[PDB]
């Protein structure tokens, strides 16, 4: 059925603003 | 704190129950229903508990829709061949409007021409969800099989006559039938002189009795539909006791030491008697079960079975066999006793919230002089020897079977090679 | 006569309690002939890993399947001979086992209720039978399209994340989990202070703390070498998953946001906004769906596929509403809709006894309806504008779709219509 | 019209007025920079 | 036990009916979506036989026929 | 008292001004189609909708024609119908109720 269900990886697309992980979630978003 | 019964002089009942819950809960039922139409007026009730919002000589559909809507109540409506109920649900202190609403929709109903005439199409979706289900167009059948006239009549409307139910058919309905002495006024979270406060509006309304009916005669019908379907339903029965009756409880015992229903997650049913023999027949999924209606003068008791379709006849069989047994005298006491258990145990969970308990107390209002409390079911259900239930089984095996099918019958037996 | 609010000072206390080894065990008294009975688990899908995903599930397929004192169907039928009802459930947060009894049993009741969490008999028989019966399960389409949509979303939402990952797990694991894989989950995660025994109905307080210190004070408390897995830390994506079948009769659509969680006040206020929305479609719903420090915050709606566009465009406009333009007239009526859900929610002792056990394990503690009238008498508009604001307007939304799809808005003009331009 | 006095209109205008306030900054300072108009513009440091 | 509802068990929920009218506070149960049977092809209005005359010979005598012809309507005996 | 009278003598030279009764109108009839008069047109029962229908034809017919029907066809003053009134103003309390209910 659907239970197998997986996004494949984003990880060269995605900004470093996200990954360098020091920041609550929600004031990131506002900087971006 | 307990219940007080009473009548007023039109012959309205009047009942209530002072617990100290935040939710109000007012129920007023009626001996109302699908029993009582006849060939020239089906559907009727069908489309009545539908327009359960339509204008008034009291308030306006707008009015009554917006104005439940401000306090976050509901106004539900559910039916049975034989009885009607509308109920009201409400905070503390929003009775008297509600009961107003309540009033108008039940005693002054205006049922406008083209508030009908765009109240027709909802018939058809609302049937079709209902028959997603296939177990209720099979119950359906089995009622149009069993009986020729009354008990026969559908819950939901024809197909032909969805657009041509008219305006005048409902008003002759509620005229014939919403009259004083066919009703009883409940209420949950509510004093007994407020409740008084509340019936007093009630006073004026249309009195004594109404159109009595006819009574229910037996058919030994059977009825196939042939789909595609690679599972087939079936329903065998025949006739077994009235409702409110020592043979009723006969009978209830009967279906529970047979099997009613699951118990545990995923489980086996080993306590089950239909399921084990059943399981023994076929290697692909099936269900059985056991059946149980009971009316005012009529009462249908039997199996229900879904299977393969190549194995229906080998299960419909097993299934048989296994109440014959029974009706010989294969019958143990640890069997009756685990069956009573089971049967005072889901009876007493049937009624811990307060929306079947109001229900139930309706019920009875509508048929006693006296509210009948637990304890005293439970003493009766005790009351069952083993005879009893050889004998409802004897019954079973000797009367009349009628029989429904639906699915792809090309091995359903026939009603006569049973 | 009283008033709603007074009312709700007479709904009794619930007791809790602790025992040696930190389970706590918690009742609600009711003077009835009946009770529920049962033990709620701290324990979820979100913490397994991609080595495991689906072990829980798998053991709630063989939890009442037989134990060492009862082999086999000995259990089972010692149930259904005192009428009683057994059942379970696993979520992507918690797991709980209870019992629907006379008030006569507790007793046994307790007594089968620890023999179940502490004596499974694990047996290789069984677990090959409940592999092939799960494999079974799985390969025909048995699965609703909501619960598929639903799947998506968070598989979307949570990406990287042990969040994103279902109950069930793929079927690739069910086909190759073996009995030591199943004994270290429940050695590693079924420790006594990740426990609640809660029961409702005609319960005492006292003897159902005798009966839990006899038959479950023996389950240990010492977590060990913390053999407890590590795991990823939270984060929400703004994203979207597209599956286009254009056979399928209707289209079926989610959206989100990210709500705050368990713990935070603002809960209150969200949920009067949410009975305030709630033709042209069949089916629509809006949802809040919290966890320990995140959420989802959004709506559900089934669509003719000509009418997706216009749909979308109403749900959102009346976010945008929300946020700027709300008055109170409306907000009292969503208030009074909270007021009647919360008491019609609590009917009958299964509900009451699920709510202890959930409330303590989320909360700490169990919060009284009093409370929650308080909290609730406190909303007004300019809150609702406020919160709304918070969490809604100029925010990037998940989106999963199901379904004849071609007319679901791009997701840039998704993006865009939350907010507005004349703000 | 007479249909637009009452309780709700009041606050769905009380809603809008900062919104609206601004818009008319927008539109002045607008004007005066377009036109340069230095009654304006030559308080401006 | 008198109610259908204690009475019947599970087969209450197919022994019973019910409409909830104005939409209520908590969000039900097999929410059920609807997609409806097709309309059947249209056709012209069927005449009466209000006099013997007009029904005699009306009656079945003998089993039916069914024909079909590539230049000819289908017909029926 | 007398007013009563008068004014109904003023009231009939009015209608007679008019002269849609030269061409078998009815005063219901030559209503503009608003919204509220659609919705009470929609309300009417089977036979005063096709008796307007056809009456309203003849009318155009005739004014086609730059004729009138003759004098002993006309409509008078003293036994006419308002078939329409009745609905009317329920449609139209119906939307006053609606704005009031907009207001709070
Ligand atoms: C030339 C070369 C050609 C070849 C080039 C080749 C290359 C070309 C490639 C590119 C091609 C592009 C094609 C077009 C793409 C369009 C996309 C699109 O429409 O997206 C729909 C987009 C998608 O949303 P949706 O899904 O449809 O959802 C709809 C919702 O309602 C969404 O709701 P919402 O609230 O988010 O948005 C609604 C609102 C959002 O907008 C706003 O609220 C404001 C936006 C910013 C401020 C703009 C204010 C402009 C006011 C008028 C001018 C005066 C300015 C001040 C000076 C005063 C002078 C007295 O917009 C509107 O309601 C529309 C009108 C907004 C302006 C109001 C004035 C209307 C009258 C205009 C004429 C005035 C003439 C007299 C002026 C006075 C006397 C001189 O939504 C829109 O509605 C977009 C609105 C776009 C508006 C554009 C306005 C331009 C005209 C300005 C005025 C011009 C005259 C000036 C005269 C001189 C005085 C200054
Ligand atoms: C009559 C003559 C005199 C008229 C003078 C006019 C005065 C007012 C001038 C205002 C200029 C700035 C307006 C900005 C509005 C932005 C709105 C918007 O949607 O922005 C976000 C949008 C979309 O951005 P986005 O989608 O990336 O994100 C926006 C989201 N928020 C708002 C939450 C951040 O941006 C645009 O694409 C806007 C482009 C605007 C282009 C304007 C060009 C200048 C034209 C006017 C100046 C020239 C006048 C010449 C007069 C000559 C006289 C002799």
């Amino acid at each position: 059925s659907h239970t197998d269900v997986k996004v494949p990886d984003f990880y060269d697309y995605r900004r470093l603003e996200v990954l360098d992980s020091t920041k609550s979630s929600r004031e990131s978003s506002e900087a971006r | 704190q307990d219940l007080e019964f009473t009548k007023l002089p039109n012959g309205l009942v009047i009942a209530s129950l002072e617990n100290y819950a935040p939710l109000s809960r007012i129920g007023l039922f009626i001996k109302a229903g699908s029993r009582y139409e006849d060939s020239n007026n089906l559907g009727t009730t069908h489309l009545l508990r539908l327009a359960s919002s339509l204008t008034t000589k009291g308030a306006s559909s707008f009015k009554i829709t917006r104005g439940i809507e401000a306090v976050g109540s509901k106004l539900s409506v559910t039916a049975t061949r034989e009885t009607m109920a509308y109920t009201v649900e409400c905070l503390r202190g929003d009775v008297d409007i509600l009961m107003e609403f309540l009033l108008n929709v039940t005693t002054a109903p205006e049922f406008r021409r083209w508030e009908v005439a765009d109240l027709q199409p909802q018939l058809k979706i609302d049937k079709a969800v209902a028959f997603q289900n296939p177990q209720t167009h099979v119950i359906e059948n089995l009622h149009a099989a069993a009986y020729r006239n009354a008990l026969a009549n559908p819950l939901y409307c024809p197909d032909y006559r969805i657009g041509k139910v008219t305006s005048e058919e409902l008003h002759y309905f509620v005229q014939n039938h919403f009259t004083s002495a066919r009703m009883a006024l409940i209420g949950l979270g509510v004093s007994h002189p407020v409740l008084k406060q509340v019936a007093e509006q009630f006073l004026n309304m249309r009195g004594g009795f109404g159109l009595s009916g006819v009574k229910a005669k037996y058919r030994g019908g059977e009825i196939r539909e042939q789909n595609g379907d690679s599972l087939v339903h079936a329903a065998l029965v025949a006739e077994s006791a009235v409702a409110g009756s020592a043979e009723a409880n006969a009978f209830s015992v009967l279906q529970h030491v047979l099997g009613a229903g699951p118990h545990i997650k995923r489980g086996s049913n080993t306590t089950s008697h239909l399921y084990q023999a059943v399981a023994k027949a076929t290697q692909q999924p099936f269900d059985v079960s056991a059946f149980n209606a009971n009316y005012s003068d009529s009462g249908l008791f039997g199996i229900y079975t879904i299977s393969q379709a190549t194995a229906a006849g080998d299960v419909i069989k097993a299934a048989y066999n296994q109440v014959k047994t029974i009706a010989q005298g294969n019958l143990s006491n640890t069997d009756v006793q685990a069956a009573k258990n089971k049967l005072k145990a889901g009876y007493l969970m049937s009624v811990e919230s307060s929306e079947r308990f109001l229900e139930e107390v309706g019920s009875q209002a509508l048929v006693a002089g006296s509210y009948v409390p637990p304890s005293t079911v439970l003493q009766q259900i005790d009351s069952v020897a083993n005879a009893d239930v050889i004998n409802a089984a004897k019954k079973f095996v000797s009367g009349q079977k009628s029989m429904v099918a639906s699915g792809n019958l090309g091995h359903t037996p026939f009603v006569d090679e049973l | 006569t009283a008033t709603f609010a007074q009312a709700l000072q007479f709904v009794p206390e619930t007791q809790v309690s602790l025992l040696d080894n930190g389970l706590r065990v918690a009742s609600e008294q009711s003077s009835q002939p009946t009770c529920t009975v049962g033990v709620w688990i701290d324990v979820g899908s979100r913490f397994e890993t991609e080595k495991n995903n689906g072990a829980g599930y798998f053991l709630e397929h063989l939890a009442f399947k037989g134990t060492k004192n009862r082999p086999g169907s000995a259990l089972e039928k010692e149930v259904e001979s005192m009428g009683a009802h057994l059942n379970a459930y696993s979520t992507r947060e918690h797991t709980a086992y209870y019992i629907k009894a006379l008030s006569k049993d507790l007793p046994k009741v307790v007594e089968l209720l620890g023999d179940i969490v502490q004596n499974c008999s694990l047996e290789d028989s069984q677990i090959e039978k409940e592999r092939d019966v799960i494999l079974r399960e799985m390969q025909e389409n048995d699965a609703s399209m909501r619960d598929v949509v639903f799947d998506y979303l968070h598989a979307t939402a949570f990406q990287g994340t042990p969040l994103a990952q279902t109950v069930e797990g793929p079927s690739e694991n069910v086909r190759k989990l073996s009995r030591a894989d199943l004994t270290e989950y429940l050695s590693t995660h079924y420790k006594a202070p990740r426990m609640v025994l809660a029961a409702a109905g005609g319960v005492e307080h006292q003897q159902l703390l005798d009966l839990a210190q006899k038959h479950l004070g023996d389950i240990p408390w010492t977590y060990a070498e913390d053999t407890m897995p590590a795991l990823t830390p939270c984060r929400f994506t703004g994203s979207e998953i597209r599956h286009r079948d254009d056979a399928l009769p209707f289209a079926h659509v989610a959206i989100a946001v990210e709500g705050p969680g368990w713990a935070s006040p603002d809960n209150v206020a969200l949920q009067v906004a949410n009975a305030i929305i709630g033709k042209l479609c069949q089916s629509f719903q809006t949802f809040s769906i919290c966890y320990a420090d995140t959420g989802l915050l959004g709506a559900h709606f089934v669509c003719d596929r000509m009418k997706i566009d216009d749909m979308m465009f109403v749900l959102q406009g009346q976010w945008m509403r929300l946020c700027t333009s709300a008055t109170e007239s409306e907000v009292a009526r969503g208030k009074n809709i909270l007021r009647n859900a919360l008491v019609s929610h609590l009917d009958g002792t299964t509900p009451v006894c699920e709510d202890i056990g959930r409330s303590l394990l989320t909360y700490g503690r169990r919060i009284p309806l009093a409370e929650w009238e308080s909290r609730i008498a406190e909303v007004d508009a300019s809150v609702v504008r406020e919160i709304c604001s918070k969490y809604i307007y100029d925010q990037c939304p998940a989106v999963a779709g199901y379904g004849p799809i071609e007319q679901l808005p791009d997701y840039n003009r998704i993006r865009s219509g939350m907010f507005w331009l004349r703000f | 019209m007479t249909r637009f006095l009452g309780p709700r209109y009041r606050q769905l205008v009380k809603n809008w007025i900062p919104t609206a306030y601004t818009w008319g900054a927008v539109g002045t300072l607008g004007l005066a920079w377009a036109a340069d108009w230095r009654l304006i513009l030559d308080w401006v440091p | 036990m008198l109610s259908v509802a204690a009475r019947s068990g599970p087969f209450a929920p197919v022994l019973s009916a019910t409409s909830r009218g104005v939409a209520g506070a908590l969000r039900p149960l097999v929410q059920a979506t609807v997609p409806a049977t097709p309309e059947p092809p249209v056709l012209d209005l069927k005449r009466p036989f209000l006099s013997r005359e007009s029904l005699s010979g009306q009656a079945v005598r003998r089993p039916l026929v069914a024909s079909v012809g590539l230049n000819v309507p289908a017909s029926v005996c | 008292s007398a007013s009563g009278k008068w004014l109904d003598g003023i009231r009939k030279w009015y209608y007679n001004a008019a002269g849609f009764n030269k061409l078998g109108l009815l005063r219901d009839d030559t209503m503009y189609e608003d919204e509220d008069v659609k919705e009470a047109i929609r309300r009417l029962p089977d036979n005063l909708y096709n008796d307007r229908m056809f009456r309203i034809k003849r009318a155009l017919d005739l004014n086609l024609k730059h004729q009138i029907l003759p004098k002993e066809q006309w409509t008078k003053y003293e036994e006419e119908n308002f078939y329409l009134e009745p609905y009317l103003k329920e449609v139209i309390r119906e939307r006053k109720e609606r704005e009031e209910w907009a207001k709070k």
